[PDB]
């Protein structure tokens, strides 16, 4: 759906297309999407925004040198969002 | 100074899995100490697993396109013998493409390893065999290998003519259209071609083919460690010449 | 080929090799078919546990002692029964089943007033009592092919 | 009007947030890594750590180097004292290869033990057991399982276990699966080694086998309170509702704190 | 052993959508040492199927403990059986 409040986007990143990164081998883009929109009428913050509520991890595969490491991203994409 | 010329003979079969990493680092290990007493080095590379017919693989529709499964894994279909890489001096070549060998699979523990090293030997033109020199052939397997007549219980009753039989594939075509070769038949097609034919197998697989060495003329057996180095060193102390 | 079930073939009798091994006494003819394959009555397999045909006179009868429920490569399912056959002086039938116990080999030997009477064309895996045969031993005689010859 | 570059926003926001997680300043060089050749060991390291669909802080915020160890087969120690039966199940482990991985105890994070289930239908229920005093068992968690008709991949989190494993020297470690006990069997199908799978297939039909997933901390990294500006801190705020409301229709409570949140978070601002 | 009035609970909540979370306090006496709890659940009013567990710790004050039971409750407003309950036992060693 097309929503005009606050909905997560979709966004895929590419390494080597929107970071120019051929240092890491796995993977080689994904869906980290983002949240996009207004929260209108509720309270903590002087102007409620459109946070993500859900974050799912990611991992990674680069070398260090000579030894290659299988590392896992805490929170990288975006699932759900929250307004608080 | 003088012309050398190798080729890599690697088991794919499911016994391999946990023999993969030694094969790899020897292939690398191979392509740099070649360089060192020679400089006319050239050196390629081949595949095999099984017969593709029952009763060496099961023949269910499932079992056939992936022979791993009820493990369950993924792994390549079996085929008697491939002719991947014709040897040459393009080292780096070599390499490249033992990284990226897959594990296969059949049923039986010996394997159709005479398969390869007949086409191997014989086709002097799809694998490149020079004119003067030492024509030397590493066979690489963790288990036994299948000779003539095993064929039998499949239904091959058609000899090995040994004669070159790859097709625009540089696969074996006739592996199921003929029996596996018997000591004789290699032993007689390996000096026609004249060559030295390496035995690398395991611990509990060196007593078998040490006896096999005893037969075939010239050829010797090695084992597979860890540090595969201990091949290289067949292979030094066997450029004396003399 | 008999059905199992709806679209789930019991049997594959194309290339079986049937006329592989012919041995005949008096007005008995026995043949065999090596590379017969049967699907296992617990799963959809293709199994070649042999088949034989005994004709003694008008009837004719199935022999397959190596379709058992003994099935899989460590059973009986790649025996290949009748790949060898001979008869007995005493009218005992003698059957080489190189494939069986992963290839250790069996041999099988039935009284052939047993192999008619039991006969059944319902039942699969027809148990005799009077059947003599090896049994499977340790796993280094596997890959030994006992049976190629009789 | 907002724009598109909203998107561009968030990937320079990703490469900065990246190389703070590693730790880094800039990219590594791939001039000292050879290019081609990726083991299939590493893949299934990546292939686990994505399979997870069943199963159930200042240092959690960088990243966790993702390690695995398989375990002991059962044709060594496994069958020595009570081999398998349909009471229970016995996975083993080593240590020299987990204190290898993970040297230090205090660099794990978190450590699940991951299986391979079979078609197992209506019900089962499992409980799950540790190894105390290389004898007595003492219980971990439970689980119900469901019908699935797939072989399915789950994993429990052992994390307070594996920690005390990698503190003692102890030379030999396992685990032990039995079911549930209804007091006033066990039928679970999960990859073994089925003792009589022979051939050239059988090497690899130790595959699959039961694997302690680890994820800890590299030793390279090692090493209001963290600013010395009012940062977006959380500030103090009591409300009566007499005082503050005027509203005499609720009777409890009397008043609670009802903090707040100040402060700015901006990003990419100028010098490292 | 714990038992309940179906005819109490459909009148404070009427309709089993209403209900938002449903979760079961108790009250302990002993402090020291520690032990592990197994929860059930009433069925053929003979028969007791698993829920939920957790283990104690040994507080030096009595400490008031909950289990949450919503799934059970839901389900026991739309049946019309006005007699149900749970069962407290231990942990079974097997
Ligand atoms: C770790 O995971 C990676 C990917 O996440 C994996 O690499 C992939 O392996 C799968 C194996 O499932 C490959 O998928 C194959 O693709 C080919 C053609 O694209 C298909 O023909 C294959 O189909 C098989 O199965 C069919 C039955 O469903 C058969 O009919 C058929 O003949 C095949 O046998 C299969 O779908 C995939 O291509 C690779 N990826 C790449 C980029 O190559 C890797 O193997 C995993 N490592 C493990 C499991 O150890
Ligand atoms: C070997 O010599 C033959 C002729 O005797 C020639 O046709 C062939 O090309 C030579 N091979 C090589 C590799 O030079
Ligand atoms: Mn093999
Ligand atoms: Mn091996
Ligand atoms: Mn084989």
């Amino acid at each position: 759906s097309t929503e005009k409040n606050c909905c997560v986007r979709q966004l895929y990143i590419d390494f080597r297309k929107d970071l120019g990164w051929k240092w890491i081998h796995e993977p080689k883009g994904y869906h980290a999407n983002f949240c996009l929109g207004p929260c209108p009428y509720p309270g903590a913050s002087a102007a409620p925004c459109c946070v993500p509520q859900a974050l799912e991890p990611l991992p990674i595969v680069y070398y260090v040198g000579r030894k290659p490491k299988v590392e896992q991203l805490s929170n990288m994409i975006v699932r759900s969002c929250k307004c608080s | 100074d003088y012309p050398v010329d190798l080729y890599y003979l690697m088991d794919l079969s499911a016994s391999m899995d946990d023999d993969l990493n030694t094969i790899k680092e020897l292939g690398s290990r191979l392509s740099k100490e070649m360089s060192k007493l020679t400089s006319n080095f050239r050196l390629g590379f081949g595949s095999f697993v099984e017969k593709p017919v029952s009763p060496f693989v099961k023949t269910t529709p499932e079992e056939i396109a992936n022979p791993c499964s009820s493990i369950p894994y993924f792994c390549l279909p079996t085929f008697g013998f491939k002719h991947i890489l014709p040897l040459t001096n393009d080292a780096e070549r070599f390499n490249e493409i033992v990284k990226n060998q897959k594990i296969s699979a059949n049923i039986d523990t010996p394997e159709g390893g005479f398969d390869a090293i007949m086409q191997a030997a014989v086709c002097k033109e799809k694998i490149g065999w020079r004119n003067d020199s030492l024509h030397l052939l590493v066979f690489v397997s963790d288990a036994d290998s299948h000779f003539g007549m095993d064929s039998k219980l499949a239904g091959i009753v058609c000899p090995n003519d040994g004669l070159c039989h790859l097709d625009s594939k540089n696969e074996y075509s006739m592996s199921t259209v003929l029996e596996y070769p018997t000591i004789g038949q290699l032993i007689d097609k390996l000096v026609q071609n004249n060559v030295l034919l390496i035995f690398a197998v395991t611990q509990e697989q060196v007593h078998l083919y040490e006896n096999y060495a005893k037969l075939i003329p010239g050829a010797t057996v090695g084992l597979l460690q860890k540090d595969s180095g201990n091949i290289l060193q067949l292979i030094i102390s066997a450029y004396e010449e003399l | 080929n008999r059905d199992y079930a709806k679209d789930d073939p019991l049997e594959f009798k194309s290339h079986q090799w049937f006329g592989a091994s012919v041995r005949s006494k008096q007005d008995k003819i026995l043949a065999c078919a090596p590379l017969y394959h049967w699907r296992t009555e617990m799963k959809q397999e293709r199994e070649p546990v042999g088949t034989c045909f005994l004709q003694d006179g008008t009837k004719t009868v199935e022999y397959a002692p190596c379709r058992s429920q003994d099935i899989d490569a460590d059973g009986q399912g790649f025996c290949q029964g009748g790949f060898s056959i001979d008869f007995t002086k005493a009218d005992r039938v003698l059957l080489g089943g190189p494939g069986s116990f992963y290839w250790q080999g069996q041999l099988i030997s039935d009284q052939v007033a047993e192999i008619v009477s039991k006969y059944d064309p319902n039942v699969y895996s027809i148990k005799y009592n009077n059947q003599l045969a090896t049994r499977t031993a340790q796993a280094i005689f596997d890959d030994s092919y006992l049976g190629y010859s009789v | 009007i907002d724009m598109e570059l909203v998107k561009r926003k968030r990937i320079e926001a990703i490469r900065g947030q990246i190389l703070s997680k590693l730790r880094l300043a800039s990219p590594p060089s791939q001039g000292e890594v050879p290019p081609g050749p990726l083991p299939e060991a590493v893949l299934a390291l990546y292939n686990s750590t994505r399979d997870r669909v069943a199963g159930e802080p200042e240092a959690d915020y960088y990243a966790k180097e993702v390690t695995r160890v398989l375990m002991v087969e059962t044709h060594n120690e496994i069958y020595d004292k009570f081999k398998q039966s349909t009471h229970s199940i016995y996975m083993f482990f080593q240590t020299s290869e987990l204190r290898e991985a993970v040297p230090e105890p205090v660099l794990l994070s978190r450590a699940e033990l991951r299986l391979l289930r079979l078609k197992l239908k209506v019900e089962q229920h499992v409980e799950l057991y540790q190894k105390y005093s290389q004898n007595s068992w003492r219980y971990l968690s439970n689980r119900l399982l469901a019908p699935s008709d797939s072989p399915e991949w789950l994993s429990f989190d052992v994390t307070g276990v594996v920690r005390q494993w990698l503190s003692r020297g102890g030379e030999i470690e396992g685990f032990r699966l039995s079911a549930h006990c209804s007091c006033d069997t066990l039928q679970v199908d999960i990859n073994g080694f089925t003792t009589g799978r022979r051939g050239d297939l059988a090497t690899i039909h130790g595959m699959n086998r039961p694997f302690l997933l680890l994820m800890a901390t590299p030793l390279e990294r090692a090493q209001c309170f963290s600013s010395t500006e009012k940062n977006c801190c959380v500030r103090q705020l009591y409300i009566d509702f007499r005082k503050d409301l005027g509203w005499k229709w609720i009777h409890e409570p009397k008043g609670y704190h009802a903090n707040f949140c100040l402060g700015p978070c901006p990003y990419i601002w100028s010098l490292v």
